[PDB]
């Protein structure tokens, strides 16, 4: 009988199985039974949790979708994870540091028992977004075709575009939001996100996801719009995000400084399973 | 000798922990492979004699060095590869019982040594992190070595 928890975050369904304590081996056979709703589990991905590969580190986590593929996709799961191993008495630190198929993190849980994340310092400079752009600014002017808009745009990693809208369902994102997705100054395409400024420290936002469109979470997305939104100078330190998926809680002290990202993981149920 | 008639040698294995949580991972004499301090029982000592000696024996802590915090119920075996149950030496052990204590380090790091023996089976040590051994440990120990982590957890974790 082996154990497992269904845990819930970013707006997706996580099956999570302690393997420290459990002698499991998840070959891609194994991994698609287990994503069967009626054979096996049922699960969107199924996250699953190893001792350390390198000593000075507590954990290693691997996720893997239904198909038996490994996701290598950052900061995916982070939230769960972190939760599980001290619900699952696997540890009792607040700092967890994990290693993961992108590198090393380092994950806080807060008293409140929420999860905070180091994303690093956003960069606005165009030629790492890309953006075809002389130089930065903290917004610039795009015509999308008949249309006149203003944004910002920053990179985490990946490229990111936003403008302010003025209500989120408000929002023609399903004619704006590919067009400047495939626009001829993002030669790697981007993110775009819609931006509906409630106060100094609360956001509602939609995000039309580089190639995927609007996803339930990008937390991607929310770290962009509250990056800019202090550059160009309209929010906080501390913002909250509203997004379809729930909410997630932003924070940043503005350049030379890390961007932190806060987020909820709820223990849906546990479950045993005869392998 | 003292191996039972299945085979097994009595032994006993030592988790050396410190305040910080992490577990002391020593490596073999002249080898690449690490391990936690383990030594075979002795006719007429107890399990918990076995530890103290082999505990001075290796690492070369007193018992005013350590504090038991915790030892498991009854034994754990394993067995060897049979590529090295060495066949002509009787009565052969094919594996070894063994019973676990988990010590934690009272005195300063400084206090551990490995060269009190004439015979050191450790030539290096270090901290690692908790769970760190139960990947790193040769294959053939490793369900008992994530047991015995599985049952002393609840005590390292109710440290600092
Ligand atoms: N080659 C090898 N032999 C092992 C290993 N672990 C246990 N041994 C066997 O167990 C013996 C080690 O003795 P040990 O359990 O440390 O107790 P002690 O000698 O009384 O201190 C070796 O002589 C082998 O027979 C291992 O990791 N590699
Ligand atoms: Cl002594
Ligand atoms: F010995
Ligand atoms: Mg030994
Ligand atoms: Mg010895
Ligand atoms: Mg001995």
């Amino acid at each position: 009988s082996m154990q497992f928890s269904k845990m819930h975050g970013l707006g997706n369904d996580f099956m999570v199985v302690d393997a420290v304590t459990q002698n499991v081996f998840f070959s891609p056979e194994l991994i698609r039974r287990l994503a069967d709703a009626h054979l096996g589990v049922g699960f969107d991905q199924l996250l699953v949790v190893e001792p350390p590969y390198d000593p000075e580190l507590d954990f290693h986590y691997r996720i893997f979708n239904a198909d038996g593929s490994e996701v290598a996709q950052c900061g995916n799961g982070a939230r769960c994870f972190a939760r599980f191993v001290r619900l699952k008495g696997l540890t009792n630190k607040r700092d967890i540091r994990v290693s993961t198929a992108n590198g090393r993190m380092v994950l806080t849980v807060t008293d409140d028992d929420l999860v905070r994340v180091n994303m690093g310092e956003p960069n606005f400079e165009p030629s790492a977004v890309p953006f075809r752009a002389n130089k930065a600014e903290k917004t610039y002017i795009m015509r999308a075709a008949e249309q006149t808009i203003l944004c910002g745009v920053v990179s985490m990693g990946n490229p990111h575009c936003v403008i302010q809208v003025d209500d989120v369902d408000t929002a023609a994102v399903e004619t704006l939001g590919p067009v400047l997705e495939s626009h001829e100054r993002f030669p790697e395409r981007a993110n775009i996100g819609f931006m509906q400024v409630v106060k100094r420290e609360h956001i509602r936002l939609r995000v039309y996801e580089r190639g995927a469109g609007e996803t339930q979470a990008c937390g991607s997305g929310a770290c962009a719009a509250v990056a800019v939104g202090i550059q160009q100078g309209l929010l906080a330190e501390e913002v909250r995000v509203e997004l379809p998926g729930g909410r997630l809680d932003i924070a940043w002290k503005g350049p030379g400084h890390p961007l932190y990202m806060t987020g909820p993981a709820v223990h849906v149920a546990d479950g045993f399973i005869h392998l | 000798s003292m191996i039972d008639d299945d085979g097994y040698r009595p032994n006993v294995g030592i988790v050396i922990c410190n305040r910080q949580g992490q577990v002391m991972w020593a490596r073999r004499f002249g080898q690449h492979s690490w391990q936690f301090p383990q030594g075979g029982i002795n006719p007429g000592e107890s399990a918990e004699q076995a530890m103290y000696r082999e505990l001075f024996e290796e690492v070369g802590l007193s018992r005013k060095d350590v504090r038991i915090l915790a030892s498991t119920r009854n034994w754990l075996r394993y067995k060897l590869p049979k590529r090295l149950v060495r066949w002509d030496t009787k009565p052969v052990c094919i594996g070894q019982k063994q019973k676990w204590f988990l010590l934690q380090l009272v005195s300063g790091d400084a206090e551990i040594n490995m060269q009190t023996s004439s015979t050191p089976e450790f030539d290096g040590w270090r901290w690692v992190s908790y769970w760190y051994p139960v990947r790193q440990v040769v294959s053939f120990k490793r369900d008992v070595y994530r047991r015995v982590m599985k049952e002393f957890a609840s005590v390292v974790m109710s440290l600092a």
